[PDB]
Formats: structure tokens, C-alpha cells, sequence
């Protein structure tokens, strides 16, 4: 339910150092 | 994990560690999809052609961490299997089809800054993001070469088309798996590697922005060779048998 | 190579 959401990134709204890397290539 | 970098504090709060109690060793990576249950390779705990059949007392998973080797004080948490359940057609025989495998914890952990589940693809997220060209994130503790990181490591890595996965390997494919990795002319590099198995392959859904897990690191051959490919458990064609056996008890 | 775990786990 709360599944995904990582503490630290997404409840924060901080984004990590790569992940729009991945976004990038959708 | 081959040519990847130190993860980030917190960037991996599923990643969990699969702990031989004697002698205290690495044994595989695998990951939190509830309080109660951890998803991982088969291969991980049972694989006869190398006398290797792990039963729930030989293990600990370690959840929430960061060091490979340090014990995380007031960070990691270790819980003692219950139940080890294994895909009932995983084939060790021949290719490592279906290598899936579910641990059931003696207790739940409580969730914090550095544990976290991640979720489990429904058809459509499966449908829209598993596609060549996509990328995923593979994570682990295992060899950086073909020697070991002190800390986690990440690496992204594109999905590739099926006809060139099966025509980089001897090996028969299946549908319950996918290949991914660069290509030799890419220029860019990186491969999981021993250690890493069981490990999960995420993947950042960009409509809701959750993690999902996608694959689980099954096998390759060698680790980071130029033409070859990881091979990973397609975690969505397997997921009836897990809802299966977490709805069983 | 690993640091020692407390002994209540084993
Ligand atoms: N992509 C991958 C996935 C799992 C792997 C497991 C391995 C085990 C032993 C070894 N010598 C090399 C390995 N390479 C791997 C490469």
C-alpha cells in the first residue's frame, strides 16, 4: 500500500542521483 | 556489481542480504516486499549440481543495510526465516527456469528511514515499462570484477530485445526470463556478478512514481563480457505463485 | 571479513 515509496526520496519529494536516467529512457 | 557506484543512504530500502550463519558469509542479495516476506533466486538456497541445498536455519537476512561487512548498529535488522517456499517448477537441471523463491520472516520488521518494501508489478505496469531500451537498477554486495565493495552498490541497466538475448547464449531462454545490459558498441558498461544473485532489477514507474521490482538477478555468464547479457526472473509471469503462497498462510 | 553479529541472532 505504502509499497515503493522510499522514506529518504519519494516521501520527501528528493530525488536520487541517477533515477532520471531511468525516467529518461521511458 | 560490475562497473556501478556506491548506492546512496536510504536509495535501496528493499535491498536485503541473505546471511549463511557458519562460516559468516555473503551469500546473495534479495528484497523486502512486506513486513513478513522476502523474494529471491531459487539458485540462492537450492542448486544440487553444487551440493547447495539451504534450509530456513541456515540463513539470516539482513535488512536495511549499506556496509557489506560492518554490523550496523542500531541501522540493519536481522530476522530468522520461518519458511523457505520454491517455485515448484524451477528448473536447476537445465537453465534456471523459474528461479523464484519466497522467505517467510519469523516476525515482521518495523519499516524506518532504511526499510522500506517495494512493489510487485501489476499486468500494466508490467506491459508499459517492460519494453527494450528501458532501463532498470540492479543493486548489491557482490564482486566488482570478475574485489568487493564495502559499501552497496547501483548500477542501471537497459532491457534488451529478446532475439539478441537468445542469440548471445547456448543457453535455452524462456519466457519467465528477460536479458539486460549494453551492448559492445554502447560504450557504456555494467553487469551484476557473484554475490548479486537473487538480488532485485526495479524499475520507477513514471505515472504513480513507485518502485517496482521487475526482475530478480538469476544468472549470466561471467560477469560484465562484452556480448553477454544478465539474465533476470520475469517477476510478473510468476506472480500468481506468489499470491499463491502468501495467501496459503 | 564480516564483522562479528550479536550472538542472540545465531
Ligand atoms: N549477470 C549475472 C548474474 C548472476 C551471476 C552469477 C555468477 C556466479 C558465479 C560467477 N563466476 C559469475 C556469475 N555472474 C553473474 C552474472
Amino acid at each position: 500500500a505504502d509499497c515503493g515509496l522510499r522514506p529518504l526520496f519519494e516521501k520527501k519529494s528528493l530525488e536520487d542521483k541517477t533515477e532520471r536516467e531511468l525516467l529518461e529512457s521511458y | 556489481i560490475v562497473e556501478g557506484s556506491d548506492a546512496e543512504i536510504g536509495m535501496s530500502p528493499w535491498q536485503v542480504m541473505l546471511f549463511r550463519k557458519s562460516p559468516q558469509e555473503l551469500l546473495c542479495g534479495a528484497s523486502l516486499i512486506s513486513d513478513r516476506w522476502v523474494l529471491t533466486a531459487a539458485h540462492c538456497l537450492l542448486y544440487p549440481p553444487w551440493d547447495k541445498n539451504f534450509t530456513e536455519n541456515d540463513l539470516l537476512v539482513r535488512i536495511g543495510k549499506h556496509s557489506r561487512t560492518r554490523y550496523e548498529r542500531n541501522i540493519e535488522k536481522i530476522s530468522m526465516l520461518e519458511k523457505i517456499y520454491i517455485h515448484p517448477r524451477y528448473n536447476w537441471r537445465e537453465n534456471l527456469d523459474r528461479d523464484i523463491a519466497l522467505m517467510k520472516l519469523k516476525k515482521p520488521v518495523a519499516f524506518s528511514d532504511y526499510i522500506h518494501p517495494v512493489c510487485l508489478p501489476d499486468r500494466e505496469t508490467a506491459a508499459s515499462l517492460l519494453q527494450a531500451g528501458y532501463k532498470g537498477r540492479v543493486t548489491g554486495w557482490g564482486n566488482l570484477k570478475e574485489g568487493q565493495p564495502s559499501v552497496l552498490q547501483v548500477v542501471n541497466l537497459p532491457i534488451v530485445e529478446r532475439p539478441v538475448c537468445k542469440d548471445s547464449t547456448r543457453i535455452r531462454i524462456t519466457d519467465n526470463m528477460f536479458c539486460a545490459g549494453y551492448k559492445p558498441d554502447e560504450g557504456k558498461r555494467g553487469d551484476a556478478c557473484e554475490g548479486d544473485s537473487g538480488g532485485p532489477f526495479v524499475m520507477k514507474s513514471p505515472f504513480n512514481n513507485r518502485w517496482y521490482q521487475m526482475g530478480i538477478v538469476s544468472w549470466g555468464e561471467g560477469c560484465d563480457r562484452d556480448g553477454k547479457y544478465g539474465f533476470y526472473t520475469h517477476v510478473f509471469r510468476l506472480k500468481k505463485w506468489i499470491q499463491k503462497v502468501i495467501d496459503q498462510f | 571479513d564480516f564483522e562479528e553479529i550479536p550472538e542472540e541472532y545465531l
